[PDB]
C-alpha cells in the first residue's frame, strides 16, 4: 500500500489500457533538452 | 486521472466494508461452535457498528 | 445565583411561523455546518468491477462460494450424458 | 455504555444510571471518542 | 473504396509498426478518451 | 438416482439473511405479523423430494421440487423475499416475514435489540 | 443489499457477470 490514492483511480478492465502517469512523465520530460536531463539524474541513459 | 470518480469509489468501498464486517459479526454470533470470548466480542462489535 | 427569580413573569404564548418550532428539520435541507457529507454511490459497470475486485472478504463467503461452484459444476456435468 | 445506548437512544440520564458511578457528560465524552470507523478509513493518519 | 469501420484500434500498427501509424493510434485513442470524459465531466452518468 | 444434500453453511447463511431482514423492519405491522434456478436460488432441502422434508422445511413418497416452488414460492427457497424470488408475480408487497421463526432466532432478536 | 446483489459473479443474470463475460469475449475475439 505504498501508493495512497492511486488505488482508487478508475480504469477500464480487460481492454484498452490508458496510462495517465507514464504519459504525464513522458510529456513533462519531453520539454527539457535531453543533455540537461542526463546531467539532472543518473537514471537516464 | 478522474478525481471525482476516485472519491466516489473510496466512499462506496467504505460503506461496503462496513456492511461485510457487520455480516461477519452476525455470522460469528449465529453459530454455537465458537467460544465465549469470540461471541462477546462479536456482539459488542455489532452494537458499535 | 441568588434573588434571580424573585418577581417572575409568565411568557404569554408564541405564534410559530414555519421553521421556528421543534421537530422542524428535513433530510432535503442544506447542511450548512454539520461537516459530514453524503456522496453519490458509484454504480457503473467499470466502477462496479473495480469495487468488486477491492471489496474485503469473509470466510463464509469463500466456503459458500466454492461449495456453490462444486455443486453447480457437478450438476451441469451430470445433466449432459 | 454500549448496551445502554442501544436500549435508550439518546436519553443520556437513563444511559448514565444504566452504567452507574458515572455522570451523563462522561458517557457522552466516551461515546464521542470511541474509534469505530477508523479501521475502514484510508490510513492510520 | 467503401467504408470499413476500422476494427480494434491497434489494427494498423500490428502490421509493420511505424512512427506515423503509432502517432495516429495515440491521437485517435486520446481523442475518444477526451470526448467521453468531457461529456461525463459536465452532465454526469444517467442516474 | 443421485442425492444432493444441503450443508450446514447454507442454512446458517439462510438464517443470517432472515435475521437481518427481520431486524430491518421489526416495527412496521402489516409487513411484520405479531405472533412470531436461474438465479442465486437454492431449495433449502435435500433433493433426489421426500414429503416429510418439505413439510419440515415449511413448519421449521416424493414430489417434484418444481411443484414445490409453484405452490409455495419463496417459502421453500433459501433466501426468500415477497413479490420476487417467488413464482406468481395483489395487495402483497415485498419485505414480509414469509418464514416462521424458531425459538433460537427470537432469543437472538432479543439479544440484538434490547428495546423489544 | 441491492449493491451486493448487482455485484454477484455467481448469478449469471447479474449485471456485473454479463459485463465481464462480454468484455472478455470482445477482448479475446479482437486479440
Amino acid at each position: 500500500n505504498g501508493l495512497g490514492p492511486l488505488k482508487y483511480a478508475p480504469h477500464l478492465p480487460f481492454s484498452k489500457s490508458e496510462n495517465p502517469v507514464l504519459s504525464t512523465i513522458a510529456f513533462l520530460v519531453g520539454l527539457v533538452n535531453p543533455k540537461t536531463v542526463q546531467s539532472m539524474t543518473q537514471r537516464a541513459i | 486521472i478522474d478525481t471525482h470518480t476516485a472519491t466516489d469509489i473510496y466512499q462506496t468501498l467504505i460503506a461496503l466494508n462496513l456492511d461485510t464486517t457487520v455480516n461477519d459479526c452476525l455470522d460469528k454470533l449465529l453459530n454455537d461452535e465458537c467460544t465465549e470470548s469470540t461471541r462477546e466480542n462479536a456482539l459488542y462489535d455489532y452494537y458499535a457498528l | 445565583l441568588i434573588n434571580y427569580q424573585v418577581d417572575s413573569k409568565l411568557l404569554p404564548k408564541n405564534i410559530e411561523p414555519p421553521l421556528t418550532s421543534q421537530y422542524s428539520t428535513r433530510h432535503d435541507a442544506p447542511r450548512g455546518l454539520f461537516p459530514f457529507e453524503s456522496y453519490k454511490p458509484s454504480v457503473q459497470l467499470p466502477d462496479m468491477a473495480k469495487l468488486k475486485k477491492m471489496m474485503n472478504t469473509s470466510d463464509s463467503e469463500s466456503t459458500l462460494y466454492k461449495y456453490l461452484k462444486e455443486s453447480k459444476r457437478k450438476y451441469d456435468e451430470i445433466t449432459h450424458p | 455504555l454500549l448496551k445502554g445506548i442501544q436500549e435508550f437512544g439518546a436519553d443520556w440520564y437513563k444511559v448514565a444510571k444504566n452504567v452507574g458511578n458515572k455522570s451523563p457528560e462522561q458517557c457522552i465524552l466516551r461515546f464521542l471518542q470511541l474509534p469505530i470507523e477508523d479501521k475502514f478509513l484510508y490510513g492510520d493518519g | 473504396p467503401p467504408e470499413t469501420k476500422l476494427p480494434y484500434p491497434t489494427y494498423w500498427s500490428d502490421k509493420k509498426a511505424d512512427t506515423d501509424t503509432l502517432l495516429y493510434e495515440q491521437i485517435i485513442q486520446r481523442d475518444k478518451i477526451n470526448k467521453y470524459s468531457l461529456i461525463r465531466e459536465t452532465n454526469g452518468y444517467d442516474p | 438416482g443421485a442425492v444432493f444434500i444441503v450443508p450446514k453453511i447454507l442454512i446458517r447463511e439462510h438464517e443470517r439473511v432472515i435475521l437481518k431482514q427481520i431486524l430491518q423492519i421489526l416495527d412496521q405491522d402489516e409487513l411484520v405479523q405479531p405472533p412470531l434456478l436461474f438465479g442465486g436460488r437454492h431449495y433449502l432441502f435435500n433433493t433426489f423430494t421426500a414429503h416429510m422434508g418439505v413439510l419440515l422445511v415449511l413448519l421449521q413418497k416424493y414430489i417434484t421440487a418444481r411443484s414445490a416452488f409453484v405452490e409455495f414460492g419463496a417459502s421453500v427457497i433459501a433466501g426468500g423475499q415477497r413479490i420476487v424470488d417467488d413464482y406468481w408475480e395483489q395487495n402483497l408487497s415485498s419485505h414480509q416475514r414469509v418464514f416462521k421463526l424458531s425459538t433460537n432466532l427470537i432469543s437472538k432478536i432479543s439479544l440484538l435489540r434490547p428495546s423489544f
